[PDB]
RNA sequence: CUCGUAGCGGUUCUGACGUGCAAAUCGAUCGUCGAAUUUGGGUAUAGGGGCGAAAGACUAAUCGAACCAUCUAGUAGCUG
RNA sequence: UCUUGGUGGUAGUAGCAAAUAUUCAAAUGAGAACUUUGAAGACUGAAGUGGGGAAAGGUUCCACGUCAACAGCAGUUGGACGUGGGUUAGUCGAUCCUAAGAGAUGGGGAAGCUCCGUUUCAAAGGCCUGAUUUUAUGCAGGCCACCAUCGAAAGGGAAUCCGGUUAAGAUUCCGGAACCUGGAUAUGGAUUCUUCACGGUAACGUAACUGAAUGUGGAGACGUCGGCGCGAGCCCUGGGAGGAGUUAUCUUUUCUUCUUAACAGCUUAUCACCCCGGAAUUGGUUUAUCCGGAGAUGGGGUCUUAUGGCUGGAAGAGGCCAGCACCUUUGCUGGCUCCGGUGCGCUUGUGACGGCCCGUGAAAAUCCACAGGAAGGAAUAGUUUUCAUGCCAGGUCGUACUGAUAACCGCAGCAGGUCUCCAAGGUGAACAGCCUCUAGUUGAUAGAAUAAUGUAGAUAAGGGAAGUCGGCAAAAUAGAUCCGUAACUUCGGGAUAAGGAUUGGCUCUAAGGGUCGGGUACGAUCAACUUAGAACUGGUACGGACAAGGGGAAUCUGACUGU
């Protein structure tokens, strides 16, 4: 079998320097420098993977547009849509007891 | 030539393999054939309907 | 090194062109005593030191 | 006639600590007028594992009093304490596990863990797997508590001193045996390098006051003064009785 | 089977090490990969983490524990005079 | 080097004051039984991107030659 | 953990060689070979100091105290 | 055994013997064992004597001329000598980032050379104004609490590929095809009288779809081993379209060409998630037993695009041929370049998992998102456009070659040492040994003869350790299948204990799979190498070369692996 070549001077299997056989049209077989993989964007909160979103190295989010890097909603791009909906009960179940708790205190020092 | 007398029968003998049972061909190789076959007739068993869903379960394990 | 620095390159550009002999016509001058270049270098008699 | 291995790590050269992956310094939060007057409401985010260290560490996150903004403590982690935790720091705060609060604030038998020695230098007592203090007594006027510290000893520290309430994670850890060299190697390889050791009594008399000889022999009394110096503190140091701990 | 009568996890140490110390590891490897019941959502799904961590493989919840099981008995103990404590302050 | 799948677009695309050339191939595609025909092909040479029309249907092909502006230059072959 | 390559070491022949191919090699036979492994680069520790899983071992063929220059033409009841 | 220089005998002596190996003819030449070409024989045998690189070297690269010295013989040859030519980058590196660390400043010490310290006990400071006519944009608000700098040509990092080209350069040149960053900027599209979009129950979708201070989140960003799945390339192989070989005979035969890059659009996914539903007769399910009323199975969906498929790039290039021209400028013309299969294969990448730890396996630059709502803005498109297209620019340094039985270090053209990528067929468990293909080399003073003594390799009747301090050296054993396996033991081992049978070839037999299907008592089709058995056969050979444990009973001693 035809045998390849590192194409650029690093001569060491390193993890920047990661390559893939390819066959040319030429007809002939090459090296070719294949780069890193990306890392999809980890939820804000429960850190799994966060979908409709974009998996590029991090300076590549900043050619793409808009819409790989957001999804629709409130905390679109941060949190996981499952984490966003818990926080939305969470918030909402808490003013209702302060109210509630304001209530039970105030009136529990008005008679006493 | 040879590899047709291979297909054959062929120098097979136990004058012709230099390595164990397992280095010629893996025990677990063999258990992983074999059980897929299993699992993929019991799974044609029960969704084409020749088994229900219950001695499907026993036969699983089984298997 | 195929990577040098450029400092690396002057010198080695230097010693390239120190590398001849002695001129011809500087052997025919009037009291001329130089008979041959005595500061030759050879890549392979001499390593030059950076 | 040259300089021994116990003198040589004064240096810090190749003695020092093996602190790259470490998560930071394990300190309380700084004592400021949240602390001193009311509590404060911390939340545990991570329980993380501290590198060179027994004891996990957790990472408790509060809001700055004076400008909008996170700031992240970071604890050693009490036994019992989860992620998801709101943690309380302060003088009016509840003894829970897991809570910061005054020593004069707690009661006698309360068992308290990353106490300061000095009110508000971020922890110094009960720190290392499975350790705690337990409070033995108060003195309300000039204010002082009495402790048991780990070593079985008594302290007097300021009632203004804090603690964490419960144990510190990670005991019974020493309980369990290395078996080999190797796990002896990569607990050293995180902490610093004091490991392994050569016996002085298998060396040479230019190396150690122990070697030398036609026997591996000590020669002198291992017991040497406290008034002595470096070269000559190589053995037991100011020991009051040796040997056998039988009456 | 029963592949071995006693050593158990502690077959992988051979013949090295003891007798004594082989035993003196087993219970502690035992209890250090055994799955625990986790206390906030009630399966058995709590494996440790690097030595007093202890996450629940659901519902994602860490507790900070012993070294090799997940509560200690001397921090046992804590839970109940800590508690104690904390009526009798409150009475 | 974008592939143009309409008529409308590539001819919006010949004015378009950057292109200025354009290429058109004829590629032979004989098959057994299904199609063997005489392909067309219409690269445009916008500044950033080659622009390719297939059409494979050897009427369009002649439609379109005719009704291409005279300030581009085509290559045939 | 084991057999055994690559690797990394260096048991024995007290083999070859011993004005060598070589100021330490060559060959056979060997130890070990998934970790207390092996290794490049960066970096830190410097001479009465470093470093040493400890042999007075290693610290540029130099080590029971490196190398360079000076004091120094050191001194010699000793030999030429 | 003075110092420096010179010179002898030894002496034409010792020697020029590792790395299987050379031979014939012609050419050139004064001169050929050694040069060049052809022929032949051979070897490295893909963990190479092959293609590249790192450090180091520095011109050794390439051409012409040349042979005094050098190549321990020779020399027309050369890594030699003389003269020249040669290294082209927005995309590859350096440059930038931080690591371990190094190190100024403030300040303290020290007679002083200078030492400590790197955020300290310092009055350590730049960032945008919403947006412009009293603006060289401040003579204003407003914001920010850190605090040098150096440190990687293997770590992090914006973006380039194919084909061709040279005597010697190439991811740099040329041709074609892209991309990134920075800047400026117009048009189309989008949104707008609800002034900052709409659809979907939802997961989320789209070409767009304002967003200041401040805050928060993510990426950069991570161990090792195991098995499994998937991809690429290789290997194996069928049909066909060419070319070459053998051809006494046989051979629908043997070898060989049949390729598709970066980039772009459309599709493509294990995992994850959403809706409906409500589960024991417990179901789903992995090679590996996990999951389910905190909602399983099931039916519908959503997303990531590793990766694959199609198309553009692109057949116009590259390859293989054919015909005709035949100092033809030097070519011109034409055809083919197609469709599959297989897998415990090899190398590699990846995904979901599992195991391990008193080990839980970097940082920063950088980039994005969200929270918030500061400010500004509505006519037939006011603003704003992270949508499409269009314009401009991309500096400096490096790049040739070797990377070693001759380009580095070892006094030198020294059997030594020196980091790494790619990796064909067979045998076989095998990256072993042995043989071959591609590529490479055939270099090492030669010739003749075959004394002793050597060195390296062998064999030896009968005996079998009598040898010797001592079985030193050698021999013996050796693979695999089946049988059998003790004392003792920390119960894990001892253990391949010890021992004992079988092994070839040929012709068969028997198991062991995948895809195809039912009525509101069924076999087409393809593919793989394991295992077991039988007969027949032979100078009883058969792990036929290669490869490959000697074993047992005791004592001392250190527990062991390691140094
Ligand atoms: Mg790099
Ligand atoms: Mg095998
Ligand atoms: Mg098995
Ligand atoms: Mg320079
Ligand atoms: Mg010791
Ligand atoms: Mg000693
Ligand atoms: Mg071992
Ligand atoms: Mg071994
Ligand atoms: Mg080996
Ligand atoms: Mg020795
Ligand atoms: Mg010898
Ligand atoms: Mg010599
Ligand atoms: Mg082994
Ligand atoms: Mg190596
Ligand atoms: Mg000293
Ligand atoms: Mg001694
Ligand atoms: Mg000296
Ligand atoms: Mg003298
Ligand atoms: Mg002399
Ligand atoms: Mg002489
Ligand atoms: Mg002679
Ligand atoms: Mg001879
Ligand atoms: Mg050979
Ligand atoms: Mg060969
Ligand atoms: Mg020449
Ligand atoms: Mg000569
Ligand atoms: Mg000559
Ligand atoms: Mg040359
Ligand atoms: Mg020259
Ligand atoms: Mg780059
Ligand atoms: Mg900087
Ligand atoms: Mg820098
Ligand atoms: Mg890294
Ligand atoms: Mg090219
Ligand atoms: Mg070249
Ligand atoms: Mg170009
Ligand atoms: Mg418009
Ligand atoms: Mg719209
Ligand atoms: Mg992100
Ligand atoms: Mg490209
Ligand atoms: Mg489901
Ligand atoms: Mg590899
Ligand atoms: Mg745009
Ligand atoms: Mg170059
Ligand atoms: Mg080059
Ligand atoms: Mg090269
Ligand atoms: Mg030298
Ligand atoms: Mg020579
Ligand atoms: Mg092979
Ligand atoms: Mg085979
Ligand atoms: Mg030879
Ligand atoms: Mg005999
Ligand atoms: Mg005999
Ligand atoms: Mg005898
Ligand atoms: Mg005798
Ligand atoms: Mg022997
Ligand atoms: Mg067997
Ligand atoms: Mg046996
Ligand atoms: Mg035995
Ligand atoms: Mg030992
Ligand atoms: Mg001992
Ligand atoms: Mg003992
Ligand atoms: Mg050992």
């Amino acid at each position: 079998a035809q045998r390849v070549t590192f194409r650029r001077r690093n001569p060491y299997n390193t993890r920047s320097n990661k390559i893939k056989v390819v066959k040319t049209p030429g007809g002939i077989l090459r090296a070719q420098h294949v780069k890193k993989l990306a890392t999809r964007p980890k939820c804000g909160d429960c850190g799994s993977a966060l979908q409709g979103i974009s998996t590029l190295r991090p300076r590549q989010y900043a050619t793409v547009s808009k819409t790989h890097k957001t999804v629709s909603r409130a905390y679109g791009g941060s949190r996981c849509a499952n984490c966003v909906k818990e926080r939305i009960i969470r918030a909402f179940l808490i003013e209702e007891q302060k109210i509630v708790k304001k209530v039970v205190k105030e009136q529990t020092e008005a008679a006493k | 030539a040879h590899a047709q007398s291979k297909r054959e029968g062929r120098h097979s003998g136990y004058g012709k393999r230099k390595g164990t049972r397992e280095a010629r061909l893996p025990s677990q190789v063999v258990w992983i054939r074999r059980l897929r076959v299993l699992r993929r007739l019991l799974a044609k068993y029960r969704d084409a309907g020749k088994i229900d869903k219950h001695l499907y379960h026993v036969l699983y394990k089984e298997s | 090194a195929a990577q040098k620095s450029f400092r690396i390159k002057q010198k080695m550009a230097k010693a390239k062109k120190q590398n001849r002999p002695l001129p011809q016509w500087i052997r025919l001058r009037t009291n001329n005593t130089i008979r041959y270049n005595a500061k030759r270098r050879n890549w392979r008699r001499t390593k030059m030191n950076i | 006639g040259r300089v021994i291995r116990n003198q040589r790590k004064g240096a810090g050269s190749i003695f020092t600590s093996h602190t790259r992956l470490r998560q930071g310094a394990a300190k309380l939060r700084t004592l400021d007028y949240a602390e001193r007057h009311g509590y404060i409401r911390g939340i545990v985010k991570q329980i993380v594992h501290d590198s060179g260290r027994g004891a996990p560490l957790a990472k408790v996150v509060f809001r700055d009093p004076y400008k909008y903004r996170l700031r992240e403590e970071i604890f050693i982690a009490n036994e019992g304490v989860h992620t998801g935790q709101f943690i309380y720091a302060g003088k009016k705060a509840s003894l829970n596990v897991g809570n910061v609060l005054p020593l004069g604030s707690v009661p006698e038998g309360t068992i308290v863990s990353n106490v300061e020695e000095k009110p508000g230098d971020r922890g110094a007592l009960a720190r290392a797997s499975g350790n705690y203090v337990i409070i033995i007594g108060h003195n309300p006027d000039e204010n002082k508590t009495r402790v048991r510290l780990p070593s079985g000893a008594k302290k007097v520290i300021s009632s203004d001193a804090r603690g964490v309430i419960g144990v510190i994670a990670g005991g019974g850890r020493v309980d369990k045996p290395l078996l080999k060299a190797g796990r002896a190697f990569h607990k050293y390889r995180l902490k610093r390098n004091s490991w392994p050791k050569t016996r002085g009594v298998a060396m040479n008399p230019v190396d150690h006051p122990h070697g030398g000889g036609n026997h591996q022999h000590i020669g002198k009394a291992s017991t040497i003064s406290r008034g002595a110096v470096s070269g000559q503190k190589a053995g037991l140091i100011a020991a009051r009785r040796t040997g056998l701990l039988r009456g | 089977a029963k592949r071995t009568k006693k050593v158990g996890i502690t077959g992988k140490y051979g013949v090295r090490y003891g007798s004594s110390l082989r035993r003196q590891v087993k219970k502690l490897e035992i209890q250090q990969h055994a799955r625990y019941d986790c206390s906030f959502c009630g399966k058995k799904t709590v494996k440790r983490g690097a030595a007093g961590i202890w996450t629940c493989s659901c519902c994602k919840k860490t507790v900070a524990g012993g070294a090799y099981t997940v509560s200690t008995a001397a921090a046992a103990t804590v839970r109940s005079t800590i508690r104690r404590l904390r009526e009798m302050v409150e009475a | 080097a974008r592939e143009i799948t309409d008529i409308k677009q590539f001819l919006e695309l010949t004015r378009r004051a950057d292109v200025k050339t354009a290429t058109v191939k004829i590629n032979k595609k004989l098959n057994k039984a299904g199609k063997p025909f005489r392909q067309t092909k219409f690269k445009v040479r916008g500044s950033s991107s080659l622009y390719t029309l297939v059409i494979n249907d050897a009427g369009k092909a002649k439609k379109l030659i005719q009704s291409l502006p005279p300030t581009l230059k085509v290559n045939r072959l």
